[PDB]
């Protein structure tokens, strides 16, 4: 549908091993698309396609990958074509896949050493996209009673490892 | 914070009466609009980086604030500003899904204007970025959802100004 | 954290001795080797991304099951985590090359490495193979460049493989 | 600068600066003449450096000039040259300060999400900064090139 | 309010709404018509709930209407059945909102120290909402009264 | 226990690197006297600005009866 | 080798998120039962399954 | 903070240009002075307790502020006052090594005046105490660095007054 | 050491070593020969420095060695000279290491609490270290005397 | 905080004088009234919840504040109000045991007026509630202990007003 | 005071005073007549106690009035006696208040920094207030000396 | 006890106990015979107080023994009188301890959740302890009645 600037790739010039890598990458893209369809959350696609452009662009054509997943979306849509209530899920998951795959690699999260004794660290921005994020509780002054009591109970759970005002008042 | 439903519950509760006809058919209007609100939230959640991208593209780039002497010049300042605009899109999405504007002065408009004055952040160019984020969202999702998105973005710019 | 000077000072402090001619000779040897250590560290400062990329591009061909399914470097999240680990190893190898002592490697790399890798299922053999691949690349680049002293480059990587590696015999 | 470094470390440790740090300050204050010489020759001859730097960059990566890139227009070409000149300017600033701190606080922190927002490829720009380093290394004298190389190397490290 | 808890949980997790949560908002919006149907049936039959719960309470537990209790004469019972109307209004609020969040907002918490300061038996208030529950289940269709009892039993569990 | 009513804005210097959630850097705080010196030093070393501070708690110049 | 061991307990990093994992984790971290929102997510996902 | 060497760098960052000769000569002057600045900082670091002791001895000793009824009478007040003087000397050492008063403007002059007004701290007593700091430092090092110390101490005088 | 401080400062912010840290380590390496010469003449004259400085200390402060004093007696006098030799050895360690952290880690943490438990006047110990500074500074060239007196004055500042 | 003996000890310490008869008369008065204060505090702690419930029955119940739309309508709001009332009772007991109202005008009245003005709490109605508490305590513990309670309670009223 | 520390514990645990601490305040009130009697006899003998204790201090430690001591001269000895008068006033203040809290919050914490900046020997002023407690225990009755000696020994412990 | 409270507070502040707590401890030690006498009086009358107060509760509030009540049943009333014996035992513990900490640590933490589960009315439990207070105060001497009723009203205040 939208080929930006791609050129088709010759098999003999591309080499056998790179062609096998391309074929298993295409089948793996379709496999994880089906797995995300089953899971109901595109988080697997987001994590495993967010940083893929920089590593894949060194020896593989990024426009060819874009046209490849474009043809995958079109072929899956026309071969499925059941109804609008079940086709827009596949369409939006392939759109999420192409947007995350065209998105370049974000900055790795850097854990600064708080002092001289403690080593500073780095963490890629794909590990902190699937690993069950902590719910952050911030006490804004205007908050209503329900979320204020939620923040107070979360603070009690943090300090005392449990909800003591529920367990023992 | 509250919603359309929580707002009508409170606005009935302050006289302590049950649900009247006006509450009933405005909740009918809310439930009629709700699927459109979820579709708009879904499409801007899917495209959410690109809306901020086009907003900073036709708002703040090639400008005197991006030139040295401005507050967009340094790259840490640029990253902080685009992170702020992404947070504004996320909180405007929250307001649009919730149906009420209380989440803005609940969460973002607590102290934003005066801490921006403390940091020397240009309020006028920030309001221009809000107008840009308005028109890019209205171009993406259409006029019908874009107008009610622009209601809470007008709330953002009026609270910040 | 101790360098060669710090560990010599600690060794003499333990016995309560003033620094004799042998200690002066050790410090003298460290001070004349320090220019070559600085040159090697400034060399690996420039090329470090290329070193870790080609180290992955050699390690995943020596052991190709790491990028097949059920391998631990399968997904691109695990791939980026493995490359971040290789960047960690090269950074602390640069630190040990500057310090001329492996106490920095012991304190900040090796003391929980088997624990973390056994907790997350991360292999140790392919990891130390990647360490030795990085060592061979840095040794070859130092031999290619104008480095008069190249003997000290292999020492932190060999220490890391000896400390981390399971005792075969 | 390294003066900012020793004041920050001393204030973090709640003490006055100590002897090795003071001797390092004396060494930096001694070498400041070489730093000002490198900065002034880079400032006076920046234009040839960016000239064959962009020539080598767009010879190596013929996709931004090509369709499907980000440097079609002359305005984007001039902004890429402006980025090149700003990076050389920050290199001169950091050579003057003696450490990485000007380059960090003005052009390196958040630069990867900065160009994530602008769709400029970060490995493409580290290729740009390497060929800029090659041009500056060729233009400067040998001890000056050895002095100014690790700043470019640090830019390579932090960008990618 | 399901959308209130959606915004609160999505802000705590610090990301946009997941597609499963969006499908939840679809389900809540589609069930909004049924829950407002239950709401207007309850506010149509509000007064018979109040009267039948009141006199069934006075026949099952006559201690409070007796001397020694809190219900003396007419005005104490008038304030009590006003409280019954208040709790029925809160049940209708929870039904029309789809969650017990506005019940906790106006009244579901603080009721124990409320009735301890007032001398009112909290378990008798819980039993009061109990015959509210099965009188509503008697008058309104039980398969569709499962939704209303799903908030009624939470109310009696909080006041138990 | 004598305390202070302070009001300050402390921007995070590492939020760009760490990619964490945002907080309102402006706040009105009640801080005790014994902790206020360390808290003020933390604010000024983090780079924030204390824009208001008053002795709202206790009388100024009390020699005895402090805590 | 290393002269001490801190212990190696089993680490279970969540490789990807699903709707039931997200809903049950959201209830579990907030220390609550599955209330109406979490049951509605589960109901919609189980009907669409 | 920012040094004297980074001051011209920040000014050129605002101007969007390289270093010009009107800043090159100032940078060369800082390079010419920096060894005597860092050595005088080393000397007052070695003798740092003596400056505080002599300043207390010849300014605040046997006065209304330290007799009963004064704001520096009690032992806690004396310990807090000598701690404040030690911090003043350390940050003045930091500035005279650094070539700029930005460290005092940010890490001392943030709200110190308002805290002193809150505590009832005598501003004139602190001003004559830092005059005593000036006299002891000028006697210890000599007037060549004494006037350079007195520049930043007069900056302290203008900020606190 | 200076190498340790530079590696720690790089590792705390999780990067490779900066060009400023490379220049500092290069200055440390180039000054290593002079520092080794200073440490060599200190450890060669370690007996006469302790002897002359102890003599000057006991002439200037007879109260610590008079009866009723902390060091009265030949055994306590020998213990005081042993402490002076210990601090001279730590000064040589600091001279070798190029900074003050071996002296800090060995003999300057808890020194006030230790000598308070011992009953020894810490200002008189500081006077002993000052006499060691004067005697050692009389035995070298001017730059070497200043460089060693930097570490000596660090010990003076930590004791008083 | 500052009780009677620390208050007279601070008044002596400001002038730098030993305790004389001009403060020891008040000290003997405090030690003469001490067991009266302790027994009154014991009675108030015995009947602490009953004082609050009779006070809200005689001053706050069946009013526009507990009508819907009032300032005591919702259950959390009523719980907060009775929490404030027995806070005032317990801190008045603290000041009554201390002999001075430093605890009352400091750890209760630090920002209580400002937070009640921001919330919208009726200051006059809270004053009427405190007067009801004072009447109940005066009728429950006696005349002299009742007026000793009333001094601190209308001190609370003057702090609120 | 002990009453304000009791109410500090009470509102730290966020409830009314315990009956045990109420009876404890009763015991403090009943003993306060005896503490005030100790206050009368101490403020009557406020001159002779401090004069005899100062004479004993100069007799024990002649190095204070000898050259090399801090208190050399008539104004220096007058200020030393003034410090002893202030500390005697603080001990009487503590006997009145029933706890060591007024001594702590007036002139007992920070005394290390006080006499470090003054150069005054902390063991010598501890010996001086020890002679104050010996002359005070000589002049008091047995129960009054036993009551005051605990507060005096707390001054000894925190000022040693 | 107050010994446990003072030792715990001094441990948390990492300090020895001051004489301002030591005099409180020795006053509690000396004034122990009255609390001991009240303790043997209460454990001598441990049965009859429980019998009379249970009789008074079930005659004042017959809703407890009403059908559908919490204590409907002979074994339920037996466990109710056993709970009265439990709280009388805790009152004797607090009397002989001179502190409220045994009652707090044994039978006051989690009582609200416990009886919220079991359905037993917490205000009727408070009425039971109040009736035990009235029976004990009628049984014993007036000052001892006030001393025991102090802990009794602490228990009923923590109940409600
Ligand atoms: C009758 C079967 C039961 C009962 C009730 C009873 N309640 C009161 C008095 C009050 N109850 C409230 C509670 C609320 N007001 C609100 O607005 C809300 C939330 C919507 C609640 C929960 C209040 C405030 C009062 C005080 C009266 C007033 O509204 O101003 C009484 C009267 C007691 C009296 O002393 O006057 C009675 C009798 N008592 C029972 O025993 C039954 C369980
Ligand atoms: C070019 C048109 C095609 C192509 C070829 C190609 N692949 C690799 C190697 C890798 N491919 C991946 C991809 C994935 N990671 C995931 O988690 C998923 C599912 C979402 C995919 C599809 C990765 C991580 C690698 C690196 C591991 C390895 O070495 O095999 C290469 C080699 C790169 C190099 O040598 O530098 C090439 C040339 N990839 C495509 O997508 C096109 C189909
Ligand atoms: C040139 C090497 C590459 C590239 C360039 C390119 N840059 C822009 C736009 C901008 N560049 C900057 C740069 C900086 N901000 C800083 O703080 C610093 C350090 C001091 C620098 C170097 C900024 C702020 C912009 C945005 C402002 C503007 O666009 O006027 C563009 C334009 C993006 C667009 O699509 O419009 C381009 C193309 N592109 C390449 O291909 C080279 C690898
Ligand atoms: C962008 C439209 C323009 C602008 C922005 C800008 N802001 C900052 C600094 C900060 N902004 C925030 C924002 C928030 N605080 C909150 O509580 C919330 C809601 C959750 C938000 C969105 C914060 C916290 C900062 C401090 C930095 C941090 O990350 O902690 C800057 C940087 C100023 C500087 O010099 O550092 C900028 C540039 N200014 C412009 O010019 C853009 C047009
Ligand atoms: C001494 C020259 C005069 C003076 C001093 C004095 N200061 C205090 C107490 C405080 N001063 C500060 C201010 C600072 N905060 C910082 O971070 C810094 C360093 C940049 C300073 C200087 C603060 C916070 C305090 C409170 C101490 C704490 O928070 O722990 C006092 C004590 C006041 C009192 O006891 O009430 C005094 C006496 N006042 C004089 O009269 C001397 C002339
Ligand atoms: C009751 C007498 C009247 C009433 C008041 C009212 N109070 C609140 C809630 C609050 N009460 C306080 C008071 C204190 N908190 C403390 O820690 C102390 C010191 C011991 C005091 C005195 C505060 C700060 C609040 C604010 C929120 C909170 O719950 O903490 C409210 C609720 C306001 C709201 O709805 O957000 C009200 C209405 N109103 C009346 O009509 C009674 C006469
Ligand atoms: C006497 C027992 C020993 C001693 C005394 C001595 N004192 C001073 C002068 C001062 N002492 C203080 C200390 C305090 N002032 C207070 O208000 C309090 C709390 C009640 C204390 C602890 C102060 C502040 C001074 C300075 C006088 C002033 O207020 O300005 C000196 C003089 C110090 C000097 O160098 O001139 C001396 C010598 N010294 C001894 O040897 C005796 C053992």
């Amino acid at each position: 549908p939208i080929p930006p600037g791609f050129r088709p790739i010759n098999i003999a010039r591309y080499g056998p091993s790179n062609m096998q890598k391309s074929l298993r990458d295409m089948s793996w893209f379709l496999r994880y698309t089906t797995y995300a369809i089953v899971a109901g959350d595109p988080n697997i696609i987001v994590v495993n396609t967010r940083g893929l452009k920089e590593v894949i662009e060194n020896a593989c054509s990024i426009d060819a990958t874009i046209v490849a997943i474009q043809e995958m979306r079109a072929a899956s849509a026309d071969y499925f074509r059941n109804n609008a209530q079940a086709k827009e899920i596949v369409l939006q998951y392939f759109d999420i896949l192409l947007s995350e795959f065209k998105a370049p690699t974000p900055a790795n999260k850097v854990r600064q050493g708080p002092s001289n004794d403690i080593q500073g660290l780095e963490l890629p921005q794909s590990y902190f996209n699937a690993a069950a994020k902590r719910q952050k509780y911030a006490m804004k002054p205007g908050l209503s009673a329900l979320e204020k009591n939620a923040v107070i109970k979360a603070a009690y759970r943090q300090i005392f490892e449990r909800d003591i005002t529920k367990a023992y008042s | 914070m509250q919603d359309a439903i929580t707002a009508v519950i409170n606005s009935a509760d302050v006289q302590g009466k049950y649900l009247d006809g006006a509450a009933m058919d405005k909740l009918k209007s809310y439930f009629a609009s709700g699927e459109l609100r979820v579709r708009a939230a879904s499409v801007i959640s899917a495209n959410a980086a690109t809306i901020v991208k086009e907003a900073v593209a036709k708002s703040l780039l090639y400008s005197d604030v991006t030139r040295p002497g401005g507050n967009m010049y340094t790259t840490r300042r640029y990253a902080a500003c685009i992170r702020d605009l992404d947070y504004y899109l996320r909180y405007a999405t929250y307001a649009m899904l919730a149906g009420d504007a209380s989440i803005l002065d609940e969460r973002v408009l607590n102290g934003l204007k005066e801490t921006y004055n403390s940091l020397g952040v240009p309020i006028s160019s920030t309001v221009q970025a809000i107008q840009a984020i308005k028109e890019v969202t209205a171009s993406l999702v259409g006029a019908d959802a874009g107008k009610e998105m622009g209601v809470y973005l007008d709330y953002i710019c009026s609270g910040l100004s | 954290m101790r360098d060669a000077v710090t560990t010599l000072i600690k060794n003499y402090d333990l016995t309560g001795r003033y620094l004799d001619r042998n200690a002066m000779d050790e410090l003298k040897a460290y001070f004349e080797s320090g220019s070559a250590r600085i040159a090697a560290a400034a060399m690996i400062n420039a090329n470090s991304a290329t070193i870790v990329k080609r180290a992955a591009a050699q390690l995943f061909e020596e052991i190709p099951e790491l990028i097949r399914p059920s391998g631990n470097a399968y997904t691109t999240r695990r791939f980026s985590a493995c490359l971040r680990d290789m960047d960690y190893y090269l950074r602390y190898a640069s630190y040990a090359l500057i310090a001329a002592d492996n106490n920095v490697l012991d304190e900040r790399v090796l003391q929980g490495l088997r624990e973390t890798y056994n907790s997350l299922g991360v292999p140790i053999g392919p990891t130390v193979r990647g360490i030795q691949i990085m060592k061979e690349m840095i040794e070859a680049m130092a031999e290619d460049s104008s480095l008069n002293s190249t003997d000290f480059i292999a020492s932190p990587f060999d220490h890391m493989t000896r400390e981390l590696s399971e005792l075969s015999v | 600068s390294v003066v900012s470094q020793v004041i920050l470390q001393a204030d973090d440790q709640l003490r006055y600066p100590t002897s090795g740090e003071l001797k390092g300050i004396q060494a930096f204050l001694t070498t400041g003449a070489q730093r000002i010489r490198i900065a002034e020759t880079l400032a006076e001859n920046e234009k040839k450096i960016v000239d064959q730097a962009q020539k080598q960059l767009f010879k190596k990566h013929p996709e931004y000039r090509a369709p499907g890139g980000n440097a079609y227009g002359q305005r984007q070409y001039n902004q890429c040259l402006r980025d090149y000149g700003w990076y050389l300017r920050l290199v001169t600033y950091g050579v003057l300060a003696g450490n990485k701190e000007p380059i960090e606080t003005t052009g390196l922190i958040g630069v990867k999400e900065m160009y994530n927002s602008l769709n400029v490829p970060v490995p493409g720009m580290v290729d740009a900064v390497t060929v800029l380093k090659d041009a500056a290394l060729g233009l400067l004298s040998a001890e000056d090139a050895n002095e100014t190389a690790p700043y470019f190397d640090y830019i390579i490290q932090f960008m990618s | 309010s399901i959308v209130t808890k959606s915004i609160v949980n999505a802000d705590a997790e610090a990301r946009y709404l997941s597609p499963g949560e969006l499908d939840r908002i679809k389900a809540f919006v589609t069930g909004g018509a049924a829950r407002l149907r239950i709401a207007e049936t309850l506010t149509g039959s509000r007064e018979t709930i109040v009267k039948q719960a009141g006199d069934r309470l006075f026949q099952k537990r006559p201690d409070i209407v007796s001397p020694g209790g809190n219900a003396y004469g007419e005005e104490m019972t008038a304030t009590c059945l006003r409280d019954m109307d208040y709790y029925l209004r809160l049940v209708t609020y929870g039904v029309v909102s789809g969650d017990v969040t506005p019940i906790e907002e106006i009244g579901l918490v603080g009721v124990r120290e409320m009735y301890r300061s007032l001398g009112t038996p909290i378990e008798a208030v819980a039993q009061s909402v109990r015959e509210m529950k099965e009188v509503a289940s008697g008058l309104m269709s039980s398969d569709d009264a499962a939704e209303a009892s799903a908030y009624f039993d939470f109310v009696i569990g909080k006041m138990s | 226990m004598r305390m202070f009513r302070i009001t300050a804005c402390v921007p995070s210097q590492t939020r760009i690197r760490t990619q964490r959630e945002l907080q309102n850097t402006y706040f009105t705080k009640l801080v005790p006297y014994d902790n206020w010196f360390r808290e003020q030093q933390r604010i000024m070393k983090m780079g924030g600005k204390i824009v208001k501070v008053e002795l709202a708690t206790g009388r100024p110049g009390t020699n005895a009866g402090l805590a | 080798s290393v002269k001490a061991s801190g212990g190696s307990s089993l680490a279970r990093p969540q490789l990807y998120q699903t709707v039931p994992v997200s809903a049950i984790s959201q209830a579990e971290q907030q220390d609550r039962f599955l209330e109406g929102s979490e049951l509605n997510e589960l109901t919609a996902y189980f009907q669409s399954g």
